[PDB]
């Protein structure tokens, strides 16, 4: 019995299984 | 109520519904007091869908005409299974709850939820 | 019953008691977290002011001052707590990393994240989606070192980005990342606290309109930056902390509050019940004596 | 017995008179079965769905503590 539950199990297969911020550096140069 | 005088898709609906029904029923004890945030998500999705289903229930019938002014409303059992099924797949879940309250059909529920 | 009623009075009792003892512990952290949070100001303002003064006659040139030219992917990173009962406050950071991610699908790149933290980490772990690397344990009280690595591992994958065209990571031997953003809570006031995304990986330049470097000034501009990085990512740990307990006081004021009706409602029925009991045993003893 | 013979019911609690307003009259649980023959047509047409609002104003008031 324990030979043909292995050989089934076996044999059987599962069917189971905007809003974003910015950081930024400030410089006192003028804007080039 | 049985399989043998019922198809079997209705069985199975009304069994997973009661089935979700009674754990929200047994959550309610742990939930009257700290609240959700203890639960597990595997909780919280349980206790979304059962939130809405339960308010799906409501219904507006013809005998309150001479007290909600409004008419009633009609569904056949076809359409009421096919939305329940619908409904515990869990698609459902992003429209308001308030949308389900009173509402007659599904075409009328997605055109009160969109109309919000 | 009655056994049943006295049971439930005696654990709602206990539970009122705990809730208040836990209640008080949080509301005394909180000053001590306060105490805390408010010391790294001046270093954070002199090496501001140090980065601008030399960056204000450097060269504009830096990898984390110019972008990539094209759009491969952007990272994330999130922060949480490392206890529960805290309220809604996972539940608004994971609302927040929900909805940014959102606004990125847009462009079609495929993000990576960290996180911070078992709560959030178990969440996305219940869900299907991939995580680098997983920090727990330091939450509660952080430290230097830990932003210091945390800024280290970042910086190095944004660096692994030099070369990296479509599938090829190029000569870096690794596929790297485009872009970073962090994800935390600010502590407007003692009730006030609101979930805040912000991007700070690439540096950008806005000029306010209108010394001398003794070694090369490009090698301490580069030397810097690093500095300035790991110092921004060490200030949100002690707010994320703080807005952290602040949201844990407010559960357990309104857990007793809440926990006391139970209580009264439970004596009442309790005593109604009582007396219906007693009368319904007179009255049949009475009916009995009489019958003879 | 009593609610069940008659027809409608007004309630009165102690714990609105105790906060302080005066007419203690509950909104959710006061409903009368009359008809809408008892008010003059004046009176529906001016005021309509104050017990809805109220009732909806009593659920909100319990998350005053939170803005967000």
């Amino acid at each position: 019995l324990v030979s043909v539950i292995n050989e089934f199990k076996k044999g059987f297969q599962a069917s189971d299984g905007e809003d974003l911020e910015k950081e930024s550096v400030k410089v006192r140069k003028p804007a080039p | 109520l049985d399989p043998a005088i019922v198809g079997d898709e209705h069985y199975r609906v009304a069994q997973e519904v009661i089935r979700i029904l009674q754990r929200y029923k047994d959550l309610q004890d742990i939930i009257a007091i700290l609240g959700i945030d203890e639960l597990s998500e595997e909780d919280k999705q349980l206790v979304n869908r059962a939130r809405r289903i339960e308010r799906f229930l409501s219904q507006n019938m013809m005998a309150a005409e001479q007290f909600t002014g409004q008419p009633g409303s009609t569904v056949p059992l076809k359409e009421t299974i096919e939305a329940f099924d619908k409904l515990t797949k869990g698609e459902f879940d992003h429209l308001p709850e308030q949308a389900f309250f009173l509402i007659g059909g599904l075409d009328d529920l997605a055109k009160k939820a969109e109309s919000l | 019953t009655l056994r049943e009623l006295r049971g439930r009075i005696r654990s709602a009792g206990s539970i009122k008691k705990i809730t208040k003892a836990q209640e008080l512990i949080a509301t005394s952290r909180i000053a001590k977290a306060q105490a805390r949070v408010e010391a790294a100001r001046p270093y954070a303002a002199e090496i501001t002011n140090m980065l601008t003064e030399l960056a204000g006659a450097s060269a504009l040139d830096h990898p984390l001052l110019v972008e990539r030219k094209q759009p491969k992917r952007a990272g994330v990173l999130v922060v949480s707590s490392d206890r529960g009962l805290c309220g809604a406050y996972n539940a608004n950071v994971l609302r927040r990393a929900e909805e940014l991610f959102s606004l990125l699908r847009d462009e079609g790149k495929d993000p990576v994240l960290y996180v911070v933290g078992r709560k959030a980490l178990g969440y996305f772990s219940f869900r299907q989606r991939t995580v680098v690397e997983s920090w727990t344990g330091f939450s509660e009280r952080p430290t230097y070192e830990n932003a210091r690595e945390i800024a280290d591992t970042l910086v190095n994958a944004f660096m692994a980005g030099a070369d990296d065209e479509g599938d090829d990571a190029g000569a870096d031997g690794i596929l790297g990342v485009d872009e970073l953003h962090i994800v935390f809570t600010e502590f407007r006031s003692m009730l006030s606290q609101t979930a805040v995304a912000r991007r700070a990986a690439p540096m950008e330049v806005e000029y306010v309109g209108e010394y001398s470097f003794e070694p090369d000034p490009e090698t301490l501009f580069d030397a810097l930056l690093p500095r300035y990085i790991a110092t921004r990512v060490y200030a949100a740990l002690l707010e994320a902390a703080a807005s952290e307990s602040a949201s844990r006081r407010r559960a357990m004021k309104s857990a007793t509050d809440n926990a006391d009706d139970l209580i009264k409602a439970l004596t009442l029925a309790a005593n109604r019940e009582r007396q219906a009991q007693i009368t319904q045993e007179i009255s049949e003893i009475v009916g009995g004596a009489n019958a003879l | 017995n009593v609610i069940s013979i008659t027809d409608g019911q007004c309630f009165l609690e102690s714990d609105l008179f105790n906060q302080g307003v005066r007419p203690a009259i509950n909104v959710g649980v006061s409903v009368s079965r009359v008809g809408g023959a008892a008010q003059i047509k004046a009176m529906k047409e001016v005021a309509g769905s104050l017990r809805l609002d109220l009732s909806q104003y009593r659920e909100l008031e319990a998350f005053a503590a939170f803005a967000s």
